[PDB]
């Protein structure tokens, strides 16, 4: 918070928004890559699943129904109706900001979206192992 | 071997010619709604669930396979 006011509300909630987020930049994209956008949206929703898992919640009524939060997508209180917001962890079910409402740090993210974005690709570069 | 289909075409056309007939609305063939129906679901996928847009996502990619059939065979 003290050295970054900059912070996104919610930790959990970006990702309902983010595929639909990404959904909607994937429809136009076409050809291949409006699903390329798409599976990059799948990758997104594990997010509340560990969660979830980790805190024996059930992951999908969860990030559908926070899916299902949305007029446009944003995460915010205003609307959490018409838009995102926040998150639980035991439950897991979105809050607002000072509900429970999660946050993150921007900074974190989308460090942790750009690596797991460039470890899969090399990982996705080769098709061989060799050695004798 | 070449001669059969032709009929075959000519009946089939016959058929929805006699279906664009016998229905007087007729829409676009070759897949071209359920893509939108997708999307129109994947309206859904985002707007319906508490839980069952994994259904609304399952269920309207389907539609998409049939005309996806053609340009796959």
């Amino acid at each position: 918070v003290l050295e970054s006011k900059s912070v996104v509300p919610g930790g959990g909630a970006v990702e309902a928004a983010l595929s639909i987020y990404l959904e909607n930049y994937a429809t136009s994209m076409g050809s291949r890559e409006q699903l390329a956008i798409a599976e990059f949206a799948r990758s997104l929703l594990v997010i509340p699943n560990t969660l979830a898992v980790n805190a024996a919640q059930d992951s999908t009524d969860l990030v559908a129904k926070l899916r299902a939060f949305h007029n446009e997508a944003q995460v915010n209180p205003e609307r959490k109706n018409l838009k995102w917001i926040g998150l639980d962890l035991s439950n897991g079910k979105p809050r607002d900001n000072k509900q429970a409402g999660v946050f993150e740090p921007t900074i974190v993210k989308v460090k942790s979206l750009k690596f797991a974005t460039e470890a899969a690709i090399t990982i996705l570069r080769i098709d061989d192992l060799i050695k004798l | 071997q070449f001669m059969e289909e032709t009929e075959r075409s000519l009946h089939d056309a016959i058929m929805i010619v006699r279906r664009a007939i016998k229905n007087d609305s007729v829409v676009a063939g070759g897949g071209a709604i359920e893509m939108e129906l997708s999307k129109y679901l994947r309206d859904y996928s985002r707007t319906i669930p508490g839980k069952q847009q994994l259904l609304i996502g399952a269920y309207a990619k389907a539609l998409e396979i049939i005309p996806r059939q053609l340009c796959d065979n």
